[PDB]
């Protein structure tokens, strides 16, 4: 039989900055948001769900310094933790 | 590779604690994970996003290291993107996948990502709400109940976002 399913669910957006604000990029090292997310992904992918890692990325932007920017996770609709279980 | 692996002990413990409140991942031998990376480096009007290549090389390699199949797309426009996104929600591999990673990298405005043909006179942006539309349980029932992580690297405006305050 037919069953109903939520139209929107299991989503999670992670923007490089907050509304109205810019994000920084280096012509030789590219964006900063991307490099930090990678740096963190490689390290915490094994023990933190993507939600905890995104927070950790944000916290890494907690102290402003000329090229300030605060990443934000939007439209989060994940119902459970999402572990990447690298190596598996 | 570079991604710190998860030992069986930890993999077991983590699942031992969160078991019911964690997304079930498909078998490493059967699942076919798909990831899409759309990044515009050159633009018809806006200054080229010099240094984008280093990000493409970064993500692709990382996602591929997380066990994903990365299909890189470049210099697209609002339409070209909204067409490339639909062909993705259609991919058959999702059916036999446990999740997906979307990745947008380009200039942007408060409204959304900027296609390669964007300009003040003639806009070419892709609202965020649209991206969520092309992959919902209605236009992509294959990803239903599966985590869909969306990453975006773009300016959300002009303001620096910093405010002065004395200590
Ligand atoms: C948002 O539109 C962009 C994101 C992007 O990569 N594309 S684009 C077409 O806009 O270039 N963000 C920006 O352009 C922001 C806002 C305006 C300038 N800008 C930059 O990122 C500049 N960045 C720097 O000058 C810079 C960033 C980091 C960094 C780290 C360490 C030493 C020096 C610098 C310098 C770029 C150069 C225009």
């Amino acid at each position: 039989a037919i069953k109903k399913a939520h139209i929107e669910k299991d989503f999670i957006a992670f923007c490089s900055s907050t509304p109205d604000n810019v994000s920084w990029r280096h012509p030789t090292m590219g964006s900063v948001f991307i490099g930090r997310l990678i740096e963190h992904m490689q390290e915490y992918a094994c023990s933190c769900d993507v939600e905890e890692i995104f927070r950790k990325v944000r916290f890494s932007f907690e102290q402003p310094d000329g090229r300030a920017q605060m990443p934000t996770t939007e439209r989060v609709t994940l119902t459970r933790c999402f572990y990447l279980f690298p190596g598996h | 590779g570079n991604v710190k692996l998860c030992s069986l002990e930890e993999a077991q413990r983590i699942w031992k604690q969160k078991s019911a409140e964690i997304y079930p991942i498909m078998d490493k031998s059967s699942r076919t994970r798909l990831a899409l990376i759309i990044c515009n480096e050159e633009f018809d009007s806006i200054p080229r996003r010099t240094g984008a290549e280093v990000d493409i090389t970064g993500m692709t390699m990382l996602l591929q290291n997380l066990g994903y199949s990365v299909d890189v797309k470049k210099n697209l426009t609002a339409s070209d993107m909204t067409t490339e996104l639909e062909a993705f929600a259609h991919r058959p591999e999702h059916k036999t996948s446990d999740s997906t990673f979307l990745v947008f990298m380009s200039h942007g405005i408060r409204e959304g990502i900027c296609g390669k043909k964007h300009s003040e006179q003639v806009p070419d942006i892709l609202q965020l709400n649209a991206i969520f539309n092309m992959l919902n349980t209605k236009n992509c029932p294959s990803l239903k109940d599966k985590p869909k992580v969306i990453i975006i690297q773009a300016c959300r405006g002009d303001s620096p976002g910093v405010v002065w305050f004395k200590d």
